[PDB]
């Protein structure tokens, strides 16, 4: 596992070209999260 | 240490998370080869995670963050998708975790697409997609994600395609 770059505690990835995609994260010390919920599910076929 | 409680339906935090999972959906710029072709879930079960040595170990770890950022652990809420998920419920996350190969190095990667985090439940880019039909695109096998309390506090950005 790597480090975050100095001064820095995560990474974030911006999106700079799909105008609609949200972000994403990365965090370098798996004390930084916690799973608060499992969910159990099914994706759907479009009609 | 780790139970599981099921959430009613009819509770607001069920509600809350079903809506923050079915409503960050978004296209995929692989047509679905990953995760699958759909607009949206059919959400079968949310359980609250409960382990009291997970929790303090987070809440220990976010205090440090926030005093290294003026009082602010920038937490979020974010989602996560693994073939890991039960050892990561009963564990906590580790360097077992990490995308080794991800586009910002080997870390633990989050979402706020849920659809995105879908793109991983079976493995690096949907591995050989669900155990039984190896379909990526499975409309019939239970999938688990995980929506995690994530401690960002001083984040690096990065611009990206
Ligand atoms: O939710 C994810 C899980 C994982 C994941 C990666 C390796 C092993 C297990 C899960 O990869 C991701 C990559 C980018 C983003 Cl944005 C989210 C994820
Ligand atoms: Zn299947």
């Amino acid at each position: 596992m790597a480090h975050s770059p100095p001064g820095h505690h995560s990474v974030t990835g911006r999106p700079s070209v799909n105008g609609l995609a949200l972000a994403e994260y990365v965090i370098y010390r798996g004390e930084q999260a916690y799973p608060e919920y499992l969910i159990t599910y099914q994706i759907m076929r479009p009609e | 240490g780790t139970i599981l409680i099921d959430l009613s339906p009819d509770d607001k935090e069920f509600q809350s998370v079903e809506e923050e999972m079915q409503s960050t959906v978004r296209e995929h710029r692989d047509g679905g080869h990953a995760g699958g072709i759909f607009n949206r879930y059919n959400i079968l079960k949310i359980q609250k995670v409960c382990n009291k040595k997970l929790w303090e170990r987070y809440t220990h770890r976010r205090k440090e963050v926030s005093e290294e950022n003026h009082n602010h652990a920038n937490e979020r809420m974010l989602f996560h998708g693994s073939p890991f998920v039960n050892a990561i419920i009963h564990k906590g996350f580790d360097e077992r975790h990490a995308y080794i190969g991800g586009m910002f190095g080997a870390g633990i990667y989050f979402a706020e697409n849920s659809s995105k985090s879908n793109q991983y439940v079976y493995g690096i880019g949907g591995g050989t997609g669900c155990p039984v039909h190896k379909d990526r695109s499975c409309y019939i096998c239970h999938r688990q994600l995980l929506f995690c309390r994530v401690t960002l506090g001083k984040s690096f950005l990065q611009f990206s395609a």
